[PDB]
């Protein structure tokens, strides 16, 4: 339900990269640039980019190639 | 503000009273009375927070959803001190603090006040949720002990709950599960601490 | 005077057996009070069927070892005591079993007898026993009157409720109640707690209108 | 033995023994009300004695803040128990019920003191006056004409408590502000509105007014109010001695 | 045993008997200043 | 000109009590009189230490 | 730091967390309460004294 | 003295709960202390 | 910050309403008082510009005067609010 | 399932009174019990003083000149007054008092719609030259009502319309000549003698019924 950002970080297990790919990815959804793929969950920006990344459908190349 | 512990808090959030997240959040709230299409000028906008109607604080718990604040005591002397916690919205002038996370701000409740600080970049928000966040610092910076263990309170309530009683009310009894066993507890057939004979699934 | 009351109701179903439904708009002094009378009816009053006596062959006593079988003899007892089996003919009947994996599907049962769970295990194989259920009323036990065994007559297995806060913005104060129950797969939990409204009503009836 | 008893003063007759020849039931116990006091604090005197009483040297005929017939009464008592429930008490901190507030027993009183002062500027010398420009309906309803709040209003946050004028020039009228008095039809004021006001989050009620005024100066219709309301009350005070 | 104690009588433990009644306890100001300002006016000061 | 004010502070959760033996404390939260633990006569308690 | 180091961290805040319910449930339940006879004198502290 | 007001000189009792109804396993102590309220109120100390 | 923020929004409103209002009625205020940036001019100034009738020019200043009051009252903004 | 149809109701004074419930099953002889005490309670309907306006003081903090005690205490004793009201929920009385005496809970001037139970309530005591004449403002409400919530020379009171003092309730075996299971419940009650306690029982079942009609 809510979003993990505990175990999304034991995937990546950098804990400092993983911020650097979500911002990059929460100003698109803020600036209207791109849709999210999950569901909105009635969250803001900063909740939403978290999931994504422990869900494996954005990554750094691939928040790269949608701008 | 002055401290309150408060028991029906999670552990990833703690309380914040209306009239200081009216303050705090001030510019918040006029950035959505614009979008929404209720008040186009900034200046009526300003008249309706100051009045407090309804619609403020629709808003107001609308703008305060997952957004993390900072709390710190007065003096700090490690990286425990500053810890992000969800702001929910209470009733009253004193901030709510979880009664798990008071061995890590050496504070008591005698009297002692806490900073609080709103963080406003998106970077911000991500960093408070990663790093600074209560449900990630629980291990001690010293040694690989938790400093969220069970405090004084609520260990002592654990103490006389694992307890063995040589004559007491419901023993030699034989229980199926471990729903069926609180059944029988609830009842008043059964004692707290009695010799029986369970059956677990682990 | 006139409270704040919720005419509609959201019930929340996670299993079959498990359900979760709350109650968002309640007064203060009306929050936990409600918690507690649900709570002591639904596991001290309430109608059900379960089995009270059990006659083995060939076992004088609890304890003492069986041959033919691989569980123990205390572990029979445990067994059975999660059965779930409805009378609706006779208050009380006498099931007997006869089998030398014991099923509880392999019971020789009656037109007036029903039962739900067929998948049930008794014991293993490595059967000559006479199972006595009737009704009661909650949890009693077989001190207060392999012969005497815990009878659970009541369906509902756990009753848990917290009470939180709620958010409105009229009172600004109120407090909302979530309540968890658990069913042995006879009846669901949506009528297992709308009965429990009803005995309760059926005792203030005649007092005041 | 105690003459005549009141909630202002208490006067007593002095016996015929431990007296002068001359004016001998001469003694006059005025009670001082609610005075601030230096930590914001009421100070009052209740009497506990009644007419027809005979009391001697060294008895207590009125007790202060804090004092109950003579015995120190700092706090209050109530029924106290010794278990953890819920929580609440954790560490120190203290679960109370709705008794000890619906009874009203901790409730105090503050006294608060705000004090306005009429300088001299280089620019123009003016002194108090009420009439300010700049202001609505809702103020003058409240404000008198002297330029005074009335004893025993609702002063809230927001309300003006006197009227000081602060005279100025050179305004420098921006474009937007011509736009402005324009669409509004009133004349252009250059006098400021500078008068004190209660500040954020505090409300109370005025219970007494003070004025002072230096030597030589002509006395307004506030200095006269309060003067002949202070020499009435000694007058009537004397002639009931007497 | 004066008027004032006829409406409330308070119950003491104390077993010792009493010699010496506490003293005024502000003594140590009233007679200190006293002396400053010597109001008495006889021959020799 | 000098004008006082009269406040009335009633006490609300957060202020800070104590007792004669340096025994700090904060009220938490004010409960009903339901809630509170009373006897077999019915005289609840008002503060729980 | 056993359950930190064998199921993860997201089952640890939950455990973490309903410990301190269950404590303080079955805590108010309870009648602790320090009183005058609770501080028990033994009787050979004459002896050792005299 | 708590003999001559017919109370229990062990000056402990069991007390019912008011929310579950329950009674406590372990009686209680109950009693009259002196409180005092001290100049800290929070009207003076919440700022933002 | 919030008081510099308040004179932005009122400032660009000013010059969106006397857009969005008729083409005349708003170039007569816009010489007169200088709200859209142009140098001010009196009334004996504007008058060989627009209309040498002194008395004409000045009818349809009350006109735009009371357009400009009738579209803040509606606007959601409080005349009385705005000094306070 | 046999359920009471009459209500047994015990006096044995103006304000505490006893009430039994015999025919009760085990299991919710002990439920009810419970749950009746926290609804008489919190919600009661009751009356008391809310506002008051005296017109020789200007505000609260002022005292009368021919009076003993402060305004203040005057405005404390004036709100242990247990008011009855029958008809109408906002009535205005009036008092009036000149002279030496004692001002007592019959000097108010009395009504139809109104019925004052205690008159042994002292207000102030007054002197020869002390005369007061104010006039007291009722209204009916639920539950505790600050000043906050709720010209000049009017004083705003803190009214509590709670009529209820202390609750009990006791649990014994009563037989029926069926089973030794039935116990009836006693319960006893403690008000200010504003309400009648058999009628306080059918307040509090109707309450209880709205509720669980809901669920
Ligand atoms: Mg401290």
């Amino acid at each position: 339900a809510r979003v993990t950002v505990e175990d999304c970080l034991d995937n990546v297990d950098n804990r400092f990269e993983l911020v650097m790919l979500a911002t990059k990815r929460a100003r698109q959804l803020a600036t209207g640039g791109k849709e999210p793929k999950v569901a909105w969950e009635n969250d803001k920006p900063t909740v939403v980019a978290l999931r994504e990344i422990a869900s494996g459908l954005v990554d750094e190349n691939v928040v790269q190639q949608e701008d | 503000s002055v401290i309150t512990v408060g028991p029906t808090l999670r552990l990833h959030q703690c309380g914040l009273p209306k009239k200081m997240a009216l303050e705090l959040f001030k510019p918040f709230i006029f950035g959505k009375l614009e979008g929404r299409g209720m008040a186009t000028t900034i200046k009526a906008a300003k008249k309706m927070v100051e009045r407090e109607l309804p619609e403020v604080w629709d808003v107001l718990a609308e703008v305060i959803r997952e957004h993390p604040v900072l709390l710190n005591r007065a003096p700090t002397l490690h990286r425990l001190g500053i810890q992000a916690f969800e702001p929910v919205l209470i009733e009253g002038k004193a901030i709510q603090l979880h009664p798990l996370v008071c061995a890590a701000y050496n504070a008591d409740f005698d009297g002692d006040q806490m900073a609080v600080h709103v963080p406003l970049t998106l970077e911000a928000q991500l960093e408070a949720r990663a790093l600074m966040m209560s449900t990630n610092n629980i291990l001690s910076p010293a040694n690989g002990e938790p400093i969220i263990v069970p405090s004084q309170d609520v260990v002592m309530g654990l103490y006389y709950m694992t307890r063995e009683a040589i004559n007491a009310k419901g023993e030699g009894m034989a229980f199926a599960d471990l729903q069926e066993v609180d059944r029988a507890y609830r009842s008043g057939q059964a004692s707290l601490h009695a010799r029986v004979k369970v059956r677990i699934n682990e | 005077n006139e409270f704040l009351t919720p005419r509609h109701i959201d019930v929340q179903v996670v299993s079959q057996t498990r359900a979760k439904i709350t109650l968002e708009p309640l007064e203060r002094g009306f929050g936990h009070t409600l918690g507690n009378a649900l709570r002591r009816i639904l596991l001290s009053s309430m109608p059900g069927c379960a089995v009270v006596e059990a006659e083995i062959d060939g076992v004088l006593h609890e304890y003492s070892a069986i041959e033919g079988v691989q569980e123990d003899v205390i572990e029979i007892l445990l067994n059975l005591k999660g059965l779930a089996i409805k009378l609706h003919g006779r208050d009380e009947v006498t099931l007997t079993l006869a089998k030398k994996v014991v099923t509880a599907a392999d019971i020789q049962l009656d037109h007036d007898v029903e039962i739900i769970n067929g998948d049930h295990v008794i014991a293993n194989l490595a059967l000559n026993m006479k199972l006595k259920v009737a009704r009661g009323r909650g949890y009693e036990p077989a001190d207060a009157r392999r012969l005497q065994l815990d009878a659970s007559f009541s369906p509902v297995r756990r009753v848990s409720y917290v009470v939180e806060n709620a958010r409105v913005e009229q009172r600004t104060n109120l407090d909302k109640l979530v309540l968890d129950l658990e069913t042995n797969g006879t009846l669901d939990p949506e009528e297992a707690i709308r009965r429990a409204a009803t005995i309760l009503q059926q005792q203030l009836a005649a007092f005041v209108d | 033995v105690i003459d005549s008893v009141d909630a202002s003063r208490v006067v007593v007759r002095v016996a015929d023994d431990e007296v002068e020849t001359g004016e001998a039931g001469v003694d006059i116990y005025n009670l001082t009300k609610y005075t601030r006091s230096n930590q914001n604090t009421c100070i009052n005197q209740r009497p506990l004695v009644s007419k027809g009483d005979v009391v001697a040297r060294g008895d207590i005929l009125a007790d202060g803040p804090s004092t109950d017939m003579g015995e120190l009464a700092l706090g209050q008592n109530m029924r106290v128990a010794f278990m953890p429930w819920n929580g609440f008490n954790f560490e120190d901190s203290i679960c109370l019920s709705e008794r000890v507030v619906q009874e009203d027993r901790f409730t105090t009183i503050h006294i608060q003191e705000l004090t306005c002062v009429a300088r001299d500027t280089k620019l123009g010398p003016e002194e108090i006056t009420a009439d300010i420009p700049n202001v609505g309906e809702a103020a003058l309803n409240k404000l008198d004409e002297a330029g005074i709040v009335y004893v025993g209003a609702e002063v809230q946050a927001g309300d003006i408590l006197v009227g000081k004028v602060t005279p100025k020039g050179e305004t420098q009228l921006t474009p937007e502000e011509k736009l402005l008095r324009a669409i509004f039809g009133e004349k252009a004021s250059d006098v400021k509105d500078t008068s004190l006001r209660v500040p954020t989050g505090t409300k109370g009620t005025v219970i007494d007014v003070q004025v002072f005024t230096r030597d030589g100066v002509e006395r307004d219709s506030r200095a006269l109010s309060i003067e002949k309301m202070q020499l009435d009350q000694i007058r009537k005070d004397l002639n009931e001695e007497f | 045993y004066s008027y004032t104690e006829k409406k409330r009588i308070r119950k003491d433990f104390s077993k010792l008997p009493d010699v010496m009644d506490v003293p005024y306890l502000l003594a140590i100001q009233l007679d200190s200043y006293r002396e400053f300002l010597q109001a008495g006016a006889t021959k020799e000061q | 000109v000098k004008v006082y004010l009269a406040i009335k502070r009633r006490i609300q959760p957060g202020d800070k009590m104590a007792g004669r033996h340096g025994n700090k404390g904060v009220v938490s939260v004010i409960m009903p009189v339901e809630d509170m633990p009373h006897d077999a006569n019915g005289t609840p308690v008002d503060i729980v230490l | 730091n056993h359950c930190y180091r064998v199921v993860g961290l997201k089952d640890t805040v939950i455990f973490a967390d309903q410990l301190m319910y269950t404590g303080f449930a079955y805590s108010t339940i309870s009648g602790v309460s320090i009183g005058v006879n609770d501080f028990v004198i033994p009787d050979e502290k004459a002896r050792i004294i005299n | 003295m708590l003999k001559l007001a017919d109370l229990p000189e062990s000056g402990q009792m069991r007390l019912f709960d008011g929310r579950t109804g329950n009674q406590f396993e372990r009686p209680t102590t109950v009693g009259y202390m002196y409180m005092l309220k001290l100049n800290h109120l929070v009207d003076d100390k919440m700022h933002a | 910050p919030c008081e510099l923020l308040q004179d932005d929004d009122l400032s660009e409103s000013i010059d969106q309403w006397l857009t969005e209002l008729t083409d005349k009625q708003r170039e007569v205020v816009i010489r007169r008082f200088g709200l859209r940036g142009h140098e001010s001019s009196t009334l004996e100034e504007v008058g060989q510009e627009i209309g040498l009738t002194r008395e004409r020019v000045r009818q349809i200043q009350v006109e735009a005067l009371k357009r400009l009051r009738e579209i803040l009252e509606k606007n959601g903004l409080s005349s009385d609010a705005l000094f306070q």
